[PDB]
This record gives C-alpha cells, sequence and structure tokens, in this order.
C-alpha cells in the first residue's frame, strides 16, 4: 500500500483503529470485579469434537494477588509474560510489595504498546500494535478491587464491569442494570454463567469455557473442571427458580 | 386479421391526414438533426428561409415576427448547430437529434440493506423526495436541497442496490448513461452528445438520471495523459459547463457511482459539482438483523428459530453478502433436501460461504482514501 | 487459468456462485476417465489399461486425447484397428516431456 | 539492515502472511499421529513418485529435541529445520540451567515464541511452518500432542493431522477412535493409522513410513512389508455384503 | 446584466484592483494609454475553485463594463473535424470585433490546455494551432476596444512561457488560501438569503475553520438548515452554523475508539 506513517483523516493509524476487528474473532469474555473478590471468565467453545481443553490456557497469572485473561490471538499474550510479569517481579525486585493495579495497568501499557516504523534506540519493529484483548484486574493495598483492561488500542480506562469479544455490543448494553455496588461473589458467579449462555453458541459445557477468580487472601485460582460443572448444575437450577 | 380492417378506416382517415398535409403541398413530403426544409416557399425582413446543409446554407439576423404561420413546408425549423432559434411560430426546437439514449421505465427494486442506511437514505430522500414535497421551506430558510452526490465502495454489495430502489419511488423520469462506452472516436460524441441530454434536462422537467461508471470519465492525471483521454478528461469538464454558469437544481439530479472516492481529479471532487457524499461501509451487527428478516418475509423458515446465534459467526458484512448465506442455505435445501430452512443450515453457512466458500478475493485493504 | 486477481471486481458476493479447480485425479478417477475412451477403441487384448494407471504424474483427459490419437496414427500406419503396447508408453513419454512440468519441489 | 516491518497489520484481520502460511501445509505431504497409553505413534507420507533413495540416506520428517521426544511435523523444508535446531539448542539450554529435560508444553511455546517475534516484530518475515510436536515428560509416560499454527497459536489434540485433505481424514477418526477410551497395544495404533493413510496417498507405499514414539529413548519405524498386513484386513469384512 | 456584482464576491478585490488596470480602463480611456505607448492586455488568466471567483466573477465584469456577453466553453473549441473550432478562432474574433464591445471567456481551459511538452501533442493537431492563432493575431486585430480574450479554469498544471506579454495573459491569478476574516467575507455573501437570530459571531465561526475555500464555505450555509429541517426551527441560530461543519464533507464525521 504506502507508508504506515498515513494518519486517519482525523489523524489516527490504521492499525490501532483496524485493531478492533481482531477482537471479535477471538474469544467473547465478561471480567466483573465485585465487593467479594473479582470475576474472571473466558469461553473456549470448540474448534472440534476431539478438542482438549486441559492444555489450553485462555486465562494466564501475571502474580499471586492479580490475574489476566486474554481475547483475541494468543501470539501478543506472550508479550506481556517477558513484560507485565517481569515488571511484578521487578517491583518486588525493588518495592518488595504488591503493585498497585492502577499504576501496574499504566506500567504495562508502556511495556505494552511500542511500535512504529523503525528507531534505533526503542525497538518499533513491532507491526500489529495488539492482536489480543488482554484483561487486568487484581487487589489494591489502598483502594482495593480494580478492574482494567489492555486494549487493542493501547489505551487504559477503570472498568466497574467491562465486556470484550465479539458479542461485546449485546452482553455490555445489558450490563450497565446488571452490575451493581451491592453485587457479591456467589451472585455474580451465576450472573457470568447466564449471560455466556445467550452468548455462547452451543450448551454450556466444562471444557467449552474457563472462569477462575481473585482472592485477597488465596490469590488467584483457577477453577477446576469438577467445580466449573458443578457452577453449571447451579445456573440450571436458578434459572428453572426464577420463574 | 386486426390489421387488415384496420387499414379500411385508417385509408379513409388518410385522406384526413393529409388534409393537414395539404396545407403545404410542395416539395413532396419534433426530433431534428439539424433544421431541413425544401426551399422553405411560405418563409425589416417579412419573410424568414433559412437552411443548413451540403447546399445553401442561409442565415437571418433578424426574426420574431409571423410570416409563416406556424408549420411551414419540411416542418422542421428551430434549435439546430445552436446559434438558431425559431420560436415565435409554435417551434418544434430544442428536440434530441440522432443519438442513443437509454430510457426504461419503473425500476423496481426492493430495500437490500438497511442496516447502515438507516439515516444514509434519508439524505438520499432529501436530494429528490424533498423539493416534491415542502418546496417553501427552501426560499423561508434560504437553503437549496442536494444536487451532486458520490457513491463509492464495494461494487454493489447493497450499495448500488439501494441507489436503484429510492429512484423508483421518485416517480419520476429514469435516464442511464454510462461512462465505459462514453469514451469512443470522435470529439463531442461523448461530450456535446451527451450536452444534448443535458440541455433536454432543462427543457423536460421531472428527469432523474445516473451517471454510471465515473473511473471511465475522470480521475487523477501527473503527466497529464499518455495521450487519447484528453476527450475523456474534457468529458469530465463539460460535466462542469453545464453546472458552471447556470442550472436549475429542482428537476436535475447528479449521482456518480465508482468503488473509491478520492481516484477522480481532486479538482473535480471539490464542492458544488457534489454537495453531498455517500459513505458506505460495513455496518454494525444488530443494523444489518433486519436483513436477515427481509430474505425471510418470502421465505419459509422452521418456527423456533434462533436468529441471535447466527449473527455471531457472521462478521461484519454487507446486505449481499448476507443473501448469499442464505443463497447457499438454499442450495442445502436441494441436495440434502430439506423442507425449509433450518438453523442447522443457516449455522453451517456462514462457515460454509464466508469461511469456507468465500476464502481469497474480496475487497478490503482496496479502499483509504487516494 | 487463475482468476484469483481477475475474481473480485466482477463476481460480486451472490450473483455468480461457483468455484471450481482442477484436481488431480485418484485412482476411481482415472479408470472411469481412461476405460471410457476406450469404449469405440479397440486394441491388443493382452495389454490392461490399468497397468500405467497405478504410478503416472498427473495426466487429464487432454493428456489422454494425444496419447490416443498418436498411439492410433502410429498403428493406422500398418493399416490396423488394433494398437500394440509400445505405442502406449511412447506417447505417454512426448506428452509427459512436454507440457507436464513440475515445480521441482520435494519434502514440504 | 531493514528497519521497517515485512508484515502489515489488515483492516478486516485478514493478513497476507497467514493466508499463505496455512496453505504451505496444503501444498507440502500430511503428517499423521495419534496419541495412546504408554506411547504416541506418527505417521506421514512423501510427495515424490520414483524413488531412488533410502528412507536412512534421506531425512525427511524425522527430527529428535529430547531422549525420548522425536518430533515429527511437514509444514515446509528450510524453514522448518531452522526451528528445530534452536530448539535443540534450547533443549541443551534446559540443560544447561534447569539440568532437567524440558516438557512438551514448552517446547510448542518455544517454536511459537520465535514465530511470536516473526508476526510481531519486523525485519523479518514469518514461515509456513505448523509442527505436530509429540513426546513425553520426565518420569512420565503420558503423550501429548499440540498443533502449532504459525501466528503463535496451539491447543491439545489426539486424533488431530495436518497435510493434504486432512480436515476430512481427521473425520473417520472423530467416531470410530474414542479419545476417551484410547488403545492398550502399540500396534492397535497402527491400525487405525494405516486405514487413514490411505486416503490421501493411496497406493506407492514406498512413501508411506510410520515412526512410532516409545519410552526409555526407544524408536521404532515400520517397514513396508508390516504395513501391508493390515492392508488385507481392511478388505476382509469391508468386501462382504451382510 | 447579471446579479453578480462587487458586492456579490469578496476577497478578490486585490486582483480586481488589478484588473481594471488591465480590462476596464482601455475600454474606455485611451488617451493615457497612447501617450506612453502602453497597449493593456485583453485579459488575465485564473485557476480555483469555483464560487469564489472565475465564472461568478468573470460574469460579474460584464455588468459594470455593460458589454455583450460571448462565452464559449473550451471542450466546445475542440472538434472531431480538422480545425473545426480552430476556423473559429478568426471567426470568433470578427463578430466580436464587427458588432458590440464584448469579452470572450474560456470555461474550462484544460480541456485545451492538456498538453505540456510531450510528444502526444500530435494526437490533436487543431489544439495548438487554436493556441497560436489565439496568440499571434492579437496584434493585428488589436486597436479597438470591441475584442477581449479571457480564460479561466480550475487548475493550471502547464506553465508556458510564451503566454507573457502586454497583448497576451498577463495577471496568473491563484485563489489564495482565505484567512479568518477573509471567510468571514465570503459567508456574508451566501448568509443574505438566510434568516438567523443575530446570535452568530463572525470572527468566532472563522477561527474554527482552516484552508477552506468559497466553495467549501458555501456548503456550511447551505446545509446549517438541513440540520434545522429535523428540528422543526423557524430560522438557523449560532449553533446551526457550527452543525454545518457536523456535516458530512471534508471527513468530520465520528468513529469508534478512543471517542464514544
Amino acid at each position: 500500500d504506502r507508508g504506515v506513517s498515513t494518519f486517519s483523516p482525523e489523524g489516527r493509524l490504521f492499525q490501532v483503529e483496524y485493531s478492533l476487528e481482531a477482537i471479535k474473532l477471538g474469544s467473547t469474555a465478561i471480567g466483573i470485579a465485585t465487593k467479594e473478590g473479582v470475576v474472571l471468565g473466558v469461553e473456549k467453545r470448540a474448534t472440534s469434537p476431539l478438542l482438549e481443553s486441559d492444555s489450553i490456557e485462555k486465562i494466564v497469572e501475571i502474580d499471586r494477588h492479580i490475574g489476566c485473561a486474554m481475547s483475541g490471538l494468543t501470539a501478543d499474550a506472550r508479550s506481556m509474560i517477558e513484560h507485565a510479569r517481569t515488571a511484578a517481579v521487578t517491583h518486588n525486585l525493588y518495592y518488595d510489595e504488591d503493585i498497585n493495579v492502577e499504576s501496574l495497568t499504566q506500567s504495562v501499557c508502556d511495556l505494552a504498546l511500542r511500535f512504529g516504523e523503525g528507531a534505533s534506540g526503542e525497538e518499533r519493529l513491532m507491526s500489529r500494535p495488539f492482536g489480543v484483548a488482554l484483561l487486568i484486574a487484581g487487589h489494591d493495598a489502598d483502594d482495593g478491587y480494580q478492574l482494567f483492561h489492555a486494549e487493542p488500542s493501547g489505551t487504559f480506562y477503570r472498568y466497574n464491569a467491562k465486556a470484550i469479544g465479539s458479542g461485546s455490543e449485546g452482553a455490555q448494553a445489558e450490563l450497565l442494570n446488571e452490575w451493581h455496588s451491592s453485587l457479591t461473589l456467589k451472585e455474580a458467579e451465576l450472573l457470568v454463567l447466564k449471560i455466556l449462555k445467550q452468548v455462547m453458541e452451543e450448551k454450556l459445557d466444562e471444557n467449552n469455557a474457563q472462569l477462575s477468580c481473585i482472592t485477597k487472601q488465596d490469590g488467584f485460582k483457577i477453577y477446576d473442571n469438577e467445580k466449573t460443572a458443578e457452577l453449571i448444575k447451579e445456573l440450571k437450577e436458578k434459572e428453572a427458580a426464577e420463574s | 386479421l386486426k390489421q387488415t380492417e384496420n387499414d379500411l378506416k385508417d385509408i379513409e382517415a388518410r385522406i384526413k391526414e393529409k388534409a393537414g398535409v395539404k396545407e403545404s403541398d410542395t416539395g413532396l413530403a419534433h426530433p431534428l438533426q439539424v433544421a431541413r426544409c425544401t426551399k422553405i416557399i411560405k418563409g425589416e425582413d417579412a419573410k424568414y428561409v433559412i437552411n443548413l446543409k451540403q447546399i445553401a446554407k442561409f442565415v437571418v439576423g433578424l426574426g420574431e415576427r409571423v410570416s409563416p404561420t406556424d408549420i411551414e413546408e419540411g416542418m422542421r425549423v428551430g434549435v439546430d448547430r445552436s446559434k438558431y432559434n425559431i420560436e415565435l411560430p409554435l417551434p418544434p426546437r430544442i428536440d434530441p437529434s440522432v443519438t442513443m439514449m437509454t430510457v426504461e421505465e419503473k425500476p423496481d427494486v426492493t430495500y437490500s440493506d438497511v442496516g447502515g442506511c438507516k439515516d444514509q437514505i434519508e439524505k438520499l430522500r432529501e436530494v429528490v423526495e424533498l423539493p416534491l414535497l415542502s418546496p417553501e421551506r427552501f426560499a423561508t430558510l434560504g437553503i437549496d436541497p442536494p444536487k451532486g452526490i458520490l457513491l463509492y465502495g464495494p461494487p454493489g454489495t447493497g450499495k448500488t442496490l439501494c441507489a436503484r430502489a429510492v429512484a423508483n419511488r421518485t416517480d419520476a423520469t429514469f435516464i442511464r448513461v454510462i461512462g465505459s462506452e462514453l469514451v469512443q472516436k470522435y470529439v463531442g460524441e461523448g461530450a456535446r452528445m451527451v450536452r444534448e441530454l443535458f440541455e433536454m434536462a432543462r427543457t423536460k422537467k421531472a428527469c432523474i438520471i445516473f451517471f454510471d461508471e465515473i473511473d471511465a470519465v475522470g480521475g487523477a492525471r501527473f503527466d497529464d495523459g499518455a495521450g487519447g483521454d484528453n476527450e475523456v478528461q474534457r468529458t469530465m469538464l463539460e460535466l462542469i459547463t453545464q453546472l458552471d454558469g447556470f442550472d436549475p437544481r429542482g428537476n436535475i439530479k447528479v449521482m456518480f457511482a465508482t468503488n473509491r472516492p478520492n481516484t477522480l481529479d481532486p479538482a473535480l471532487l471539490r464542492p458544488g459539482r457534489i454537495d453531498r457524499k455517500v459513505e458506505f461501509s460495513l455496518p454494525d451487527l444488530e443494523g444489518r438483523a433486519n436483513i436477515f428478516r427481509i430474505h425471510s418475509k418470502s421465505m419459509s423458515v422452521e418456527r423456533g428459530i434462533r436468529w441471535e446465534l447466527i449473527s455471531r459467526l457472521c462478521p461484519n458484512s454487507t446486505g449481499a453478502e448476507l443473501r448469499s448465506v442464505c443463497t447457499e442455505a438454499g442450495m442445502f435445501a436441494i441436495r440434502a433436501r430439506r423442507k425449509v430452512a433450518t438453523e442447522k443450515d443457516f449455522l453451517k453457512a456462514v462457515d460454509k460461504v464466508i469461511s469456507g466458500y468465500k476464502k481469497f478475493s474480496s475487497t478490503s485493504r482496496y479502499m483509504q482514501y487516494n | 487459468n487463475k482468476i484469483e486477481t481477475l475474481d473480485p471486481a466482477l463476481i460480486r458476493p451472490g450473483r455468480i456462485d461457483r468455484k471450481i479447480l482442477f484436481e488431480n485425479p485418484d485412482l476411481s478417477t482415472k479408470k472411469k476417465i481412461l476405460g471410457i475412451h476406450t469404449s469405440k477403441m479397440n486394441l491388443s487384448e493382452d495389454v490392461n489399461l490399468e497397468t500405467l494407471v497405478t504410478t503416472k504424474d498427473d495426466l487429464s483427459g487432454a493428456d489422454i486425447q494425444a496419447m490416443c490419437t498418436e498411439a492410433g496414427l502410429l498403428a493406422l500406419r500398418e493399416r490396423r484397428m488394433q494398437v500394440t503396447a509400445e505405442d502406449f508408453k511412447q506417447a505417454k513419454e512426448r506428452v509427459m516431456k512436454n507440457k507436464v512440468e513440475e515445480n521441482l519441489e520435494g519434502l514440504y | 539492515g531493514y528497519d521497517r516491518a515485512l508484515s502489515i497489520f489488515s483492516p478486516d484481520g485478514h493478513i497476507f502472511q497467514v493466508e499463505y502460511a496455512l496453505e504451505a501445509v496444503k501444498r507440502g505431504t500430511c503428517a499423521v499421529g495419534v496419541k495412546g497409553k504408554n506411547c504416541v505413534v506418527l505417521g506421514c507420507e512423501r510427495r515424490s513418485t520414483l524413488k531412488l533413495q533410502d528412507t536412512r540416506i534421506t531425512p525427511s520428517k524425522v527430527s529428535k529435541i529430547d531422549s525420548h521426544v522425536v518430533l515429527s511435523f511437514s509444514g515446509l523444508n528450510a524453514d522448518s529445520r531452522i526451528l528445530i535446531e534452536k530448539a535443540r539448542v534450547e533443549a541443551q539450554s534446559h540443560r544447561l540451567t534447569l539440568e532437567d529435560p524440558v516438557t512438551v508444553e514448552y517446547l510448542t511455546r518455544y517454536v511459537a515464541g520465535v514465530q511470536q517475534r516473526y508476526t510481531q516484530s519486523g525485519g523479518v518475515r514469518p514461515f509456513g511452518v505448523s509442527t505436530l510436536i509429540a513426546g513425553f515428560d520426565p518420569r512420565d509416560d503420558e503423550p501429548k500432542l499440540y498443533q502449532t499454527e504459525p501466528s503463535g497459536i496451539y491447543s491439545s489434540w489426539s486424533a488431530q493431522t495436518i497435510g493434504r485433505n486432512s480436515k476430512t481424514v481427521r473425520e473417520f477418526l472423530e467416531k470410530n477412535y474414542d479419545r476417551k477410551e484410547p488403545p492398550a497395544t502399540v500396534e492397535e495404533c497402527v491400525k487405525l493409522t494405516v486405514r487413514s493413510l490411505l486416503e490421501v496417498v493411496q497406493t506407492g507405499a514406498k512413501n508411506i513410513e510410520i515412526t512410532v514414539v516409545k519410552p526409555d529413548s526407544d524408536i521404532v519405524a515400520l517397514s513396508s512389508e508390516e504395513i501391508n498386513q493390515y492392508v488385507t484386513q481392511i478388505e476382509q469384512e469391508k468386501q462382504e455384503q451382510q | 446584466k447579471p446579479t453578480e456584482t462587487y458586492s456579490d464576491v469578496g476577497g478578490l478585490d486585490k486582483q480586481i484592483e488589478e484588473l481594471v488596470e488591465a480590462i476596464v480602463l482601455p475600454m474606455k480611456r485611451a488617451d493615457k494609454f497612447k501617450d506612453m505607448g502602453i497597449r493593456a492586455p485583453k485579459g488575465a488568466l485564473m485557476y480555483g475553485p469555483p464560487g469564489t471567483g472565475k465564472t461568478l466573477l468573470a460574469r460579474a465584469c460584464a455588468a459594470q463594463t455593460n458589454a455583450t456577453f460571448l462565452k464559449l466553453a473550451a471542450p466546445q473549441l475542440v472538434q472531431m473535424y480538422i480545425g473545426e473550432g480552430a476556423k473559429l478562432v478568426r471567426d470568433a474574433f470578427a463578430l466580436a470585433k464587427e458588432k458590440a464591445p464584448t469579452i470572450i471567456f474560456i470555461d474550462e481551459l484544460d480541456a485545451i490546455g492538456t498538453k505540456r511538452f510531450d510528444s502526444e501533442k500530435s494526437g490533436d493537431r487543431e489544439v495548438q494551432r487554436t493556441m497560436l492563432e489565439l496568440l499571434n493575431q492579437l496584434d493585428g486585430f488589436s486597436s479597438d476596444d470591441r475584442v477581449k480574450v479571457l480564460a479561466a479554469t480550475n487548475r493550471v498544471d502547464v506553465l508556458d512561457p510564451a503566454l507573457l506579454r502586454s497583448g497576451r495573459l498577463d495577471r496568473k491569478i491563484e485563489f489564495p488560501l482565505p484567512s479568518e476574516d477573509s471567510r468571514a467575507q465570503i459567508l456574508q455573501i451566501h448568509s443574505r438569503k438566510m434568516t438567523t437570530d443575530d446570535d452568530i459571531n463572525w470572527q468566532e465561526l472563522a477561527r474554527s475553520t482552516d484552508e477552506f475555500n468559497g466553495a467549501q464555505l458555501k456548503a456550511v450555509t447551505v446545509e446549517a438548515g438541513m440540520i434545522a429541517l429535523r428540528n422543526g426551527q423557524s430560522s438557523v441560530k449560532h449553533e446551526d452554523f457550527v452543525e454545518g461543519i457536523s456535516e458530512v464533507q471534508a471527513r468530520k464525521s465520528k468513529s469508534v475508539s478512543f471517542y464514544a
């Protein structure tokens, strides 16, 4: 085509504005940070009936007291393993404590978005800014639970309840009235699975999705297939008792 | 044997038709190329005799008085060559000469893509339909409806389908002229001959003409052409002449078609021959949900089908690309022999058509600005 | 030959939907192509038509049309409706050594 | 050198580099594999018809990382061997540091990690290499199968195969072959593998090669005589009309 | 006498000040020119987008000088035959010389003006003869007030050194980028028929506009009332003129991501 330095008629890059199309091609995930814990989850779906969901990780862990997720291509998800996970350990290497979620996100965004045509000192060799939507959540030692997100455009915003993926248009619309300040951990476990039911194209299964949580004491803990199936049975019993 | 007995009353009425010919019986025996009569026997100055042909070229400086008492001799007197006006005795003037004109009736096209065209069609309605409803708001406010408008995007994905659908509800004269055949050879065949259509547009009202294939007309130049495209570029400038000195915008509309907006001459794209531009791109998801309804209005579908999960498999697309999903879905009922259209046919078609069949060969990076 | 670059200026989404590409025939397809060509053809009863079908490189119905004509003109010189076995392999070489050429891409 | 990037991000997500990197496997030979209990079997084929060479003198898909880990795939030839030597040095890098053999999970990440810099960073173009990675873990007999995409996407599989018309061939193993009930005897994995190899190469068994990965540093390569033993059993009950 | 006058145009008073000394003055008083032997040219050259000048400018000169207006388009000069329009060069000048004072206008000079120096000029031989017959015959057809040659187009991509002479084209007019006060006077022309609320500040709207010629400034006043059409307002206001920028011309529309 032409030089990457070409902007939009509004003065923005093309790869930044077009980075939202690669997110819809990924998996739909909705994070929620309640008063008790922070609800994390994704959607594995299926690429085949012989697909194994045990060895695939769509939800990673940067540090014990925090968590992370991904929606998009899995290539950029490992770029923060050498950056976000390194910066979290670098903080413990210097200040030896839990990094603030508010400061960590902006610190990651410095290591997250770097690109361009070329530069001697900094590495601009990266072409596409992001191919994945990364979620950033955890607990702050001062404020509290904070749910942030790494956007494919590179910016960052404070999200009380965040929805990403292809179904983020219809899920976030109803999410306004669903999220409340009184929403607890147990009440938010059946709420996410109920929203993902209208999202997921197939029957809810332990291998078609993965959920986890962020605890201020035990830390990031994944939900095992035996435990995930329990939340599935609780959803079928809850939906039948609504009417 | 209808025509056999129809001439019985017609031959008897032929003399009655000859009674009108009995006015001028000289020289043996309204569209015209050039005004031509025989000697103009009928005809300061009193009688007026002017003819332009290979023999006896005539010119008269005066006029505007009654010599002939309306039609005379060869019946053809009036506008030709321009420069020449016989008005006062009921003229057959400003009439289409020998030429090639495409004129059809009732270009019926239904709705195609309403997804992003909600307020986008309203801009098209403000072009034609608006002055045909409340013209009083133009003189009071001091504003005029848009004349020129540009169509850019992929080749007929529901953009062009919307252009022909709105024209059917205008209930006016529809004329289609393209730019590919417009080239030809002789200078003026693509400009002066089409200028006659532009001049007739001011004569005959309630006319709507869509200019087609502007890529074969306009375009940007650097070395100022390799030759042969000058008349192609002069036709672009001839379109400016009709909009240059004077022109009413009430009965005359201008609409282009192309695949990219800025590929024309950057001086051509300048405003005043285009008041508004049609921005055509890939609309949102829930907006195109009516497209699945339009194709299913006349289509038998099994009750209980869920369109929410079907739209999730389909990424951002256009109106025509959604019909291709239902087109192959109709073929699923041919081979596999399905009674009606089921949910499994639609869920598989998206992966069969878009993912499976479509693959390469689509317009993606070919539009930025230029 | 290749309509790839040619295709999405014309085809449009849904006016014309067809995609058909040249496919390498398998053991079953090569038998029906070569066997039916011999319905009206006569040749030596001691030669099997499936002998050269097992090991062969990309010979379609167009390649067989010449191998039948080239081997036929050699046997017609002696005025005989049957073609010997030597003309079968002789006609396959000159067709394979001319129009049939690969990219020399192995393994992969 | 080259300061710019050899790749361009797509407006709709359709990337020229991702396009023809997958079809590089579609142009090349198929790589068939299936897991098991105590072992894993990886089959393959050859595109060349006339064979003037021997299987031992010319290696094709045969490559080794750990002692008990045999890694066989087809995405390409030249660009494929580059990632193998880097993986062997990386496999030694764990012996120079961790002193223990690396699990198959990271061996897939390292191959995709080099492919990660190709799709992300500029100055170098990505490959069309797609690796099917197998082998065991230290003091573990359970095999693993990971399908590595050139874009850096990997997932766990069982009967998955990549190559020419491999999506249709895999559908044969989606029903008769049960992932929940894997076979026991080593030869049982070969019976289902040979039947899947006849749907692509058909005749010309000289091109058919079978590599069985066994623990305790053992590799068994089946010959053409043992393959024909299962070919006869295919036409026994199939041709009979019940 | 068209309605376009010096009041209906703006920002051209710098070129009009130099235009009077070209056309208008020798049309009447030749006394001061014959004493110094200065032969004034028959016209000038201008290029730019319409609505700021050109067409509306050339017609306004016929109303002030009160002369016959004769307009012949440039693409109409080139014809299919040999020298069909080239023979009309002396014909157009013979009619202009004998009958009444007039100013000959050329619409879209690029039609006969796309040549440059390349070897494709031999494709149309009637084009160059029309230009050469135009330049060399100005001295033989001179010594009257009844013939004036004026040319105009949208843009001039062809630089001809032979067009500079006292009798040939004098002024080369390129429409400059209108400034704050320059765009204000242009908007005052199209707002004469507009009914406003008198809440508009002229210096306020011009600061938000940058490099917008009169062709783009005209679309602001036209699309301003269209915003009030859906609102049912009786007259436009100061916000409606800002909404004219919100109308989609220069790609001012909205998008996703960074702002929502």
